[PDB]
């Protein structure tokens, strides 16, 4: 009836501190469609972060990316936070190089 | 190039 | 290699914020091409891919206009299929669509799909001989009756058999730089200790192309297949995908352990091993 989103938090690209990279929030696995996903930058949300079309998978389970430009450094700290009907409070997957 | 068949239910 | 094409409808009721939302995404394997969203501030079929960007104006046109038709009718069976299971008006539902054709390596028709659900369950599914109907329900029984009645299933044929096929060909023609090229997978292996006596070793793929792949850890030769952490296939979001396996082992047999991979990229499977 009711279907949890699976949550991985990556990079396009090998991670490599200063270079340029594509933070992604890629959501899968879920139903139904209405979903909330925030990047976190020190706990902090990222702006303009964009997203790919609904699309859903043969099970019929939905799947997003969210993605966005960024510079990794050694401090600071990359999350994904995402609520949905499934979640009681949203989940907090931190991004791990 | 997308199917012209929609019927209803 | 073959290839296929894919629709993917969802229509979504949201009683009190308006009419059903609308969203159409079109596919040739693992890359999106077209894109409608009723939500859009100016709804029409939108190009998503190069290699699709040439169609004229009498293309875009009727896919729009197909679109719009498509998204009304979808609106409409939200409200019958509220009837068939005696559902309140007050709740959001869904109906989802995935359909079309697959092609062999000479372009002709593998098979076709055309496939119905509601609130993520299997409503009406064409059966592969393109002429008869599976309902998984009483309601999509009625339906099936209906569309029984109208020869529904003829039409959808001369659809998956003809403008289909011929589409998908021609796409695969206009996106041959692309489409036909297949990226194989870039693969490493990653060794963490987890403690004294355990380990974790990581196989990695990174920036293949198309999805399709498999990664599998071995132990003196045999499958792990019970005991490997398997993450699903994810987007770069530079059309390539990425995947990778773990397992856990005991401290000093890591070399005991063999990554195999598979995908279309490869001439032959790959071995790879933990090199420290």
């Amino acid at each position: 009836i009711q279907r949890t989103p699976k949550i991985q938090v990556y990079s396009r690209h090998p991670a490599e501190n200063g270079k340029s990279n594509f933070l992604n929030c890629y959501v899968s696995g879920f139903h139904p469609s209405d979903i909330e996903v925030d990047l976190l930058k020190n706990g902090e949300r990222i702006e303009k972060v964009e997203h790919s079309d609904l699309s859903f998978s043969k099970d019929w389970s939905f799947y997003l990316l969210y993605y966005t430009e960024f510079t990794p450094t050694e401090k600071d700290e990359y999350a994904c936070r995402v609520n949905h009907v499934t979640l009681s409070q949203p989940k907090i997957v931190k991004w791990d190089r | 190039l997308s199917s012209p068949v929609t019927k209803s239910w | 290699g073959s290839h296929s094409m894919r629709y993917f409808y969802t229509a979504m009721s949201r009683p009190g914020r308006g009419e059903p939302r609308f969203i159409a995404v079109g596919y040739v394997d693992d890359t999106q091409f077209v894109r409608f969203d009723s939500d859009a501030a100016s709804p029409r079929m939108a190009p998503r891919a190069p290699w699709i960007e040439q169609e004229g104006p009498e293309y875009w046109d009727g896919e729009t206009r197909n679109m719009k038709a498509s998204a009304q009718t979808y609106r409409e069976n939200l409200r019958i299929a509220l009837r068939y299971y005696n559902q309140s008006e007050a709740g959001s539902h869904i109906i989802q669509v995935m359909y079309g054709c697959d092609v062999g390596p000479d372009g002709r028709l593998l098979r076709g799909h055309n496939q119905y659900a509601y609130d993520g369950k299997d409503y009406i599914a064409l059966n592969e001989d393109l002429s008869s109907w599976t309902a998984a329900d009483t309601a999509a029984q009625i339906t099936q009756r209906k569309w029984e009645a109208a020869r529904v299933a003829e039409q959808l044929r001369a659809y998956l058999e003809g403008l289909c096929v011929e589409w998908l060909r021609r796409y695969l023609e206009n996106g041959k730089e692309t489409l036909q090229r297949a990226d194989p997978p870039k693969t490493h292996v990653t060794h963490h200790p987890i403690s004294d006596h355990e380990a974790t070793l990581r196989c990695w793929a990174l920036g293949f192309y198309p999805a399709e792949i498999t990664l599998t850890w071995q132990r003196d030769g045999e499958d792990q297949t019970q005991d490997t952490e398997l993450v699903e296939t994810r987007p770069a979001g530079d059309r390539t995908f990425q995947k990778w396996a773990a397992v856990v082992v005991p401290s000093g047999e890591e070399q005991r352990y063999t990554c195999h991979v598979q995908h279309e990229g490869l001439p032959k499977p790959l071995t790879l091993r933990w090199e420290p």
